[PDB]
């Protein structure tokens, strides 16, 4: 699975 | 490379000859090209700031294959296969006159940068000539035997270094119209002859491709060479390729038949720099005398590469 | 003992067994330029089917050489140890002793390098690996038309 | 090259010359 | 204008006539024409 | 498969191709 | 200087060849000239209706 | 078998080099994968890894196609830049007056190459001759060829456009040939 | 530099091929010569 | 040789009079395929592709013809093809498990539903990679393709 | 030696127009135009001349010029120049070979043949056969044949296909085929006809067809042998034992059990492993 | 902006002038203008100005010289070294799909894409393994002169298709002057027909019935002429074994 970013910016 | 030098590129072309370009030198200041060639015209260009080319003389009715800067930089000096010499006024832009005498062919001229000013004039009749340039007619002349392709004078004023197709680099004095010393050990044609900085040695580039620099010092052995440098090959083309010595005398530059500019040590003798770029044979290959180092070559592809050294 | 080096391609895996016994400072010059990163990157600059499989250069070129014990080093020679096989491993030199940083992978029985170069280790794991290797379209100067980079090669323990 | 056969007509571009507005750019606020 | 002319009918006589590809201008009797492909193209691609 | 259907090509006969 | 001589004289040749004015292009170039009338005269009866082959 | 030595035992097996890769202390050929009789003959494409390892299938939706070309082709084109995983700082702007003038200088170099081109199609300069027929030298040096292989001598060629009489119309006629295939078409990214 | 003399001066590492030109034929490349240098020679 | 050349004068020129109807690309291919000229067959189908590029119905008979020849490789890189110009094409990939699963070749089957999987489909495509992994024992896969 | 003959006088060779076939003599395309299409291509007329070979031979301004082409019209017996032309008056020796371009007259050759297949040739096919007929069918064809068609060149293979009227003539020579081609064309071989000398098709007997690419095989061959070393060759075939045996012991290098490649055995450049060249 | 011309169509001389023609002609083969490169032959002041026949995508494809239309490795023609070769031939030779390859591959057709070597040694080896109640032994009636002396022809038997025509009459022309000589391949049959009786006299002395050319066994008969007509197999295969039978 491509990763997402969980930054939240 | 970081850049090295103040010039707007680290290399680059000048070009606009219609012609192969035959000799090529700098201002004494640094600043100013002067270039002349086949299509019988010169070509001024300026060094730095916007690269721009500003003069063009035409007064030749032949291709010039030298132009000397004079002494302070506002005289220009043309010796031309029309069988004259001339002096360029590089202010007006117009010829101050022109030196009529020569029975053929000017290879090469040389002015005295101390001292009197003189005009010398190697020519395929086999005449050394030295003019004064205020007078149309010749102060005198040296007769040869055979046609010479390359001279030069002396930092004393009164010794003419003369090369030609007997393949000796004959010594003369002007005062006493005579040969002081020949100079042997080349086997083919000297094409330049050009005294170092401080005048301690001599490079002579003949066409079998050898460099050599020779002891020219007054309280010298029998033998006067220096050194043998190989490396710089001349092709197809017989042109008379003009060396340059670099400004504190280390590194000499001879152009090449293969587009190339052959870079020796004069001292240590190893091969520093080999340059391409060119499509023809390289006739002029200049330092810069105003301490930077900055090579300017001239070549028969109709075009002149300004390059730093890193 | 051999000890292991592991080649990442853009092919797969080569796990290369290293011969300290027969010929050392090769082994530990392959083995410090591997662990250091700095075959890490490069690319195998030459193929020749049923030749060779070359790589090391940090340029890419030909002409790099980085080994620890300055810039080049001397020959190794054991006569115990010829190009007998495909995939072997081989330090290459230009003439007279100058071992830099190029590895070569033979590909090919090739019993004619022999005294010239020297072999320091062999493919132990991974031979489809270099068999793709040498199937690979080369253009002209036997560099491949795509690029076959490798990213790690570690001594793995 | 090209099929075109056009005779030459116009062969000069106009310019904004001065008092034409036009290549004279001032901020957004001020507009 | 003469010169052209002929330079025109000797390139027809020795490279052929270019008839297939160049736009023909929208003069009177074509303008209703010309309205109605528009119209079902626009239309069509108001469907799509 | 390139080999094989040369191979069928070449050896096509037009006799049971006119039975459905 | 009798074994410097051919030398002399094959680079004097060579340096008229190529320095002379007289070859400023490569080549000696003259003007174009006039040719007799009679040559137009025989090429246009020649040539006649064009209906040989 | 392991190595502090391997002499007096011989590669019989396919296996016997477990994965692979021929032994040097063995003076015998060796064939790790057999007989190289016939050539590898196979049209297959050159298969590739990625940086975690799986099989790269971007080779196809790039077959045909040059390295600057933008192919998306997996799903991580489908992602917002902000949301790509390895994605920090983005970086927004626009190009400076001095790359946005060498563009310039560049693309209006290209177009009045074009221009110059059009123009010249677009009316004829009545006579189509040129007396300023200035020659080309080139340097040739011969391979081998037809058998023999002495090297022979390298040439150098004149090369001068031809006279061409001015009065000569277009030689040849135009032939309509059909419009050749596309370039390959991207994945459809919906 | 890549134009200096220990630049030059270092070879190609590696074996030889066991088993370029810019036209078909051979190797053709633009010179720049004299007229009279062609015309001599060819005479 | 005359019937041949007449038949293929008829196609090409209702190919030429109508390329943007696929039924004259699906006749002529088909025709070329019954005096079994494959690579007649294969080029008139690719310059169909080259007209319809991203048409299901072209690729599912071009895959099918490929298979009814029993060409597996052709047709295993004509299904690469498909799948990577039509990634969000549910049927082409369903046809592309289900005839690698035809075939034996279970890890095949595994990595082409692996990349399905990476391109994030519907549930449909999960629960048929599960009922999969399901069906030859292999829980614990099935655990991960859960998670 | 001996100066060419002048075949015809110059009174007799003129450039005139053909016989009138229609009403507008066409001045583009040098072609009658009108009358009816029933004409057409009516009949091939006589032609104006034979060849002797030890009648007509002689030399030209050609025998000082390396490379010169023979002559069309000498060979069609109507070259009046004699020792003026520029062309040779000769006739083909067997080593009179030209390139895949021109005939021996030094007319350019074509892509394919003409369907009326006659003319120069295409270079798509070394054809050395030439295919004559209209020939008065009687009994004793072949004698006058091997006769008649001899003088021209050195001859491999005459298969006179009679009752038909037709022979294929093959010989060893493909310009000693146009030469016979140009010469013997609207010619006459014992009574008044004109016989149809045109380029041959392919002969469909499998016999041929295996001679024909058997003999090309060997050209081929005989050109690899000129290209490759001769002790590469005797290895490449094997037939000499002795050579077989330098081969098992020269392709070893040190390794045993080795039999290396031809690739890397059968290699020329200066850096291969062999004894190069 | 150069031809690819090989080194014996080039002049002798080093140094070559050559006239350069944009759009001079079309290829030879896939009718496309190209530029036209030319040159003087060393045939000097008369001849043929040599020049390039075919463009440079075609001599890419067929790996062939512009101007001689020959192999550039073996110095062959193209054909047969296709023949000869097997090779594929890599481009079409029909009228419209010659344009539409050239207009969609002269990119790739530069570069080398879409070394024969090996094949050269594959067709050496071929060639290595080439594979191409009985009559009385002649009595001395076969080659006595007949009391006729207006017999002239001599009848051989024997020929196999391996025998030229011109093998014979150089053979025979030592004897004296051939009027004919008739050689039927199909029937192996051959007729020889002199000029004088004296040489065919001689020629059935010193052959005595039977001959040897380049190892193919013959034999020699006095002859009336007749002529040879479409004929049985079985007579052409016991002709065949009667020549065989002449060397017994
Ligand atoms: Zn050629």
């Amino acid at each position: 699975l491509v990763r997402r970013s969980e930054s939240l910016l | 490379t970081p850049r090295t030098s103040n010039l707007k590129a680290p290399l680059m072309e000048l070009s606009g000859h219609t012609g192969e370009i035959f000799t090529a030198k700098f201002d004494p200041t640094g600043t100013l090209i002067a270039s002349g060639s086949m299509d019988r015209t010169i070509m001024l260009w300026r060094v730095y700031g916007d690269c721009e080319n500003y003069g063009v003389l035409n007064g030749h009715k032949a291709a010039i294959l030298d132009l000397q800067w004079s002494r302070d930089g506002d005289i220009l000096f043309s010796a031309s296969a029309d069988m004259h010499l001339a002096s360029w006024d590089l202010t007006t832009g117009q010829r101050i006159r022109r030196y009529i005498g020569h029975e053929e062919i000017i290879n090469a001229m040389d002015v005295t940068q101390r001292g009197e000013e003189l005009l010398i004039s190697g020519s395929d009749d086999g005449t050394i000539g030295i003019w004064d340039p205020r007078t149309k007619n010749a102060v005198d002349y040296i007769e040869t035997d055979f046609p010479i392709t390359a001279v030069a004078v002396s930092e004393a004023g009164n010794e003419i270094y003369s090369g030609g197709i007997d393949n000796d680099i004959k010594v003369w004095d002007i005062r006493k119209k005579a040969v002081v010393h020949t100079m042997l050990g080349h086997n083919d044609t000297i094409t330049t002859l050009r005294v170092s900085p401080d005048g301690q040695q001599l490079l002579s580039y003949a066409m079998d491709s050898t460099a050599r620099t020779w002891d020219i010092r007054p309280f010298a052995p029998t033998d006067r060479h220096i050194r043998t440098f190989d490396g710089a090959p001349l092709g197809l083309e017989k042109n008379l390729i003009r060396g340059s010595w670099s400004k504190d005398g280390k590194k000499i530059a001879v152009g090449a038949g293969d587009g190339t500019v052959v870079i020796w040590g004069s001292d240590t003798g190893k091969l520093l720099y080999k340059l391409p770029g060119h499509k023809g044979t390289v006739n002029c290959a200049e330092f810069a005398p105003d301490g930077a180092p900055i090579i300017l070559s001239a070549s028969s592809d109709r075009t002149m590469l300004l390059g730093e050294l890193i | 003992m051999a000890t292991d080096v592991a080649l990442e391609t853009t092919m797969g895996t080569i796990i290369l067994e290293l011969y300290n016994q027969h010929a050392p400072r090769t082994c530990e010059n392959f083995k410090t330029l591997a662990a250091r990163g700095y075959y890490d990157g490069t690319i195998f600059h030459r193929v020749i089917k049923d030749f060779m499989v070359q790589g090391g250069d940090p340029t890419g070129t030909g002409r790099g050489g980085r080994s620890i014990y300055g810039d080049t080093f001397e020959d190794e020679i054991h006569p115990g140890l010829r190009h007998t096989g495909a995939g072997i491993l081989s330090m290459a030199n230009a003439g007279p002793n100058t071992n830099g940083s190029q590895f070569f992978l033979t590909l090919a029985p090739t019993p004619w390098l022999d005294g010239k170069h020297t072999i320091f280790g062999r493919v132990k794991k991974g031979i489809r690996v270099l068999q793709r290797m040498g199937l690979v379209p080369t253009d002209a100067d036997d560099r491949p038309k795509t690029e076959i980079k490798i990213i790690r090669a570690y001594v793995v323990g | 090259a090209y099929h075109q056969r056009l005779l030459p007509a116009y062969t000069t571009l106009k310019f904004r010359q001065p008092g034409q507005g036009g290549a004279a750019d001032k901020s957004t606020r001020d507009l | 204008l003469l010169e052209r002319w002929l330079g025109n009918l000797l390139s027809r006589q020795f490279e052929g006539r270019h008839s297939k590809g160049v736009a023909k201008t929208v003069t009177k009797q074509r303008v209703e024409s010309h309205f109605d492909l528009e119209l079902r193209a626009s239309v069509m691609a108001d469907l799509m | 498969e390139i080999a094989r259907n040369e191979w069928q090509r070449a050896h096509f006969d037009p006799k049971k191709q006119q039975v459905g | 200087i009798a074994k410097f001589a051919q030398k002399k004289k094959e680079w004097l040749r060579m340096q008229r060849n190529r320095f002379g004015e007289k070859r400023k292009g490569g080549f000696v170039e003259t003007q174009k000239a006039d040719m007799p009338p009679e040559h137009l005269r025989k090429i246009v009866k020649d040539i006649g209706d064009v209906s040989q082959k | 078998p392991p190595y502090p030595n391997r002499a007096g035992w011989r590669p019989r097996a396919p296996e016997d080099f477990g994965d692979g890769g021929a032994f040097p202390e063995i003076p015998v050929a060796q064939y790790p994968w057999g007989k190289n009789d016939s050539s590898s003959k196979s049209n297959a494409l050159v298969v590739q890894v990625d940086s975690e390892g799986k099989v790269d299938y971007t080779a196809i939706a790039r077959q045909g196609h040059s390295s600057d070309r933008i192919i998306h082709a997996s799903f991580k084109d489908l992602i917002p830049l902000r949301q790509r995983a390895e994605a920090g700082q983005i970086d927004l702007s626009r190009p400076s007056k001095e790359e946005v003038e060498a563009t310039a200088e560049r693309t209006k170099n290209a177009l009045a190459a074009l221009v110059s081109g059009a123009l010249a199609a677009q009316k004829p300069k009545n006579v189509q001759v040129n007396t300023k027929r200035e020659a080309t030298f080139v340097k040739y040096t011969p391979s081998a060829q037809m058998g023999n292989n002495t090297k022979k001598q390298e040439r150098i060629i004149k090369i001068v456009e031809r006279q061409r009489d001015p009065m000569e119309p277009p030689k040849f006629k135009h032939k309509k040939i059909p419009r050749g295939p596309p370039s390959p078409p991207p994945p459809v990214m919906h | 530099v890549p134009y200096t003399g220990e630049n030059l001066a270092r070879p190609s590492y590696g074996p030889a091929n066991p088993f370029k030109n810019n036209v078909l034929t051979g190797h053709a490349e633009e010179m720049y010569i004299s007229e009279a240098t062609f015309r001599a020679k060819h005479r | 040789k005359e019937y041949q050349g007449r038949k293929r004068r008829e196609f090409e020129d209702y190919i030429r009079r109508n390329r943007l109807r696929l039924q004259n690309w699906f006749q002529y291919a088909q025709w070329e395929l019954e005096q079994k000229e494959f690579a007649r067959a294969r080029s008139i189908f690719e310059r169909a592709l080259d007209v319809h590029p991203n048409n299901t119905q072209l690729w599912i008979r071009y895959i099918e013809a490929e298979l009814k020849n029993r060409n597996i490789n052709h047709a295993r890189n004509l299904l690469d093809r498909a799948v990577t110009r039509l990634p969000r094409v549910s049927k082409l990939w369903y046809k592309y498990v289900y005839v690698m699963e035809m075939l034996g070749d279970i890890p095949g089957t595994r990595q082409v539903f692996d990349r399905w999987m990476k391109w994030e489909p519907d549930e449909d495509a999960w629960n048929a990679y599960i009922k999969l992994e399901k069906r030859y024992g292999e829980y614990e896969r099935a655990r991960q393709i859960f998670a | 030696r001996r100066p060419a003959r002048p075949q015809i006088d110059p009174a007799l060779v003129k450039s005139e127009r053909p016989p009138q076939t229609g009403t507008v003599f066409n001045i583009w395309y040098n072609k009658w135009s009108g009358g009816d299409r029933e004409d057409k291509y009516l009949s091939q007329t006589h032609a104006k001349g034979r060849c002797n070979i030890a009648r007509d031979s002689g030399y030209t301004r050609a025998d000082s010029r390396p490379g010169s082409y023979f002559c069309l019209y000498f060979a069609r017996g109507i070259c009046p120049k004699g020792q003026d032309c520029d062309y040779l008056h000769r006739l083909p020796t067997i080593h009179d070979i030209f390139n895949p371009n021109v005939d021996c007259f030094g007319r350019d050759k074509f892509a394919d043949y003409r369907d009326d297949m006659g003319g120069v040739g295409s270079f798509n096919r070394q054809n050395r056969t030439i295919y004559v007929g209209r020939i008065h069918v009687t009994d004793d064809i072949e004698e006058i044949v091997a006769r008649h068609f001899a003088e021209w060149g050195q001859i491999e293979r005459i298969r006179v296909l009679n009752n038909r009227g037709v022979a294929f003539i093959t010989y060893t020579n493909e310009a000693n085929a146009q030469f016979a081609k140009e010469a013997m064309a609207h010619q006459s071989l014992d009574h008044n006809e004109i016989l149809n000398v045109r380029w041959a098709t392919a002969d469909p007997n499998p016999l041929a067809q295996k001679r024909e690419q058997r003999r090309i095989e060997e050209q081929a061959a005989e050109a690899i042998r000129r290209a490759l070393p001769a002790e590469f060759v005797a290895e490449i075939e094997g037939k000499d034992p002795e050579a077989r045996k330098r081969r098992k012991l020269e392709s070893s290098y040190g390794l045993e059990g080795y039999e290396a490649p031809d690739a890397v055995h059968f290699a020329r450049g200066p850096n291969a492993v062999n004894p190069r060249g | 902006d150069f031809p690819s011309v090989c080194e014996n169509c080039l002049p002798e001389n080093p140094y070559v002038k050559m006239l350069k023609e944009d759009y001079g002609a079309e290829c030879k083969l896939c009718t496309r203008p190209f530029t036209v490169f030319s040159w003087a032959g060393d045939g000097r002041a008369h001849g043929r100005k040599k020049r390039t026949n075919i463009c440079l995508t075609c001599a890419r494809l067929k790996n062939a010289c512009q101007c001689c239309i020959m192999d550039l490795q073996f110095g062959l023609p193209i054909v047969i070294r296709d023949k000869a070769l097997e090779l594929i031939a890599p481009g079409p030779q029909s009228e419209i799909n010659r344009e539409y390859f050239a207009q969609n591959n002269e990119r790739a057709i530069e570069e080398g894409r879409a070394k024969t070597d090996e094949k050269a040694r594959e067709l050496l080896r071929r060639l290595a393994n080439s594979k191409p109640a009985a009559l009385p032994p002649p009595g001395p009636k076969d080659w006595l002169p007949p009391a006729d002396k207006s017999i002239m022809s001599l009848f051989i038997t024997g020929i196999e298709d391996d025998l030229p025509e011109w093998k014979i009459r150089d053979f025979f022309k030592q004897y004296g002057k051939i009027k004919s000589l008739v050689v039927s391949h199909m029937t192996h049959c051959a007729f020889v027909n002199y000029e004088t009786r004296e040489g065919a006299e001689k020629a059935a002395t010193e052959l005595k019935g039977r001959a040897v050319i380049a190892g193919c066994p013959l034999r020699i008969r006095w002859s009336i002429p007749r002529p040879i007509g479409t004929m049985n197999k079985e007579e052409r295969a016991e002709m065949l074994r009667d020549g065989r039978s002449a060397f017994p």
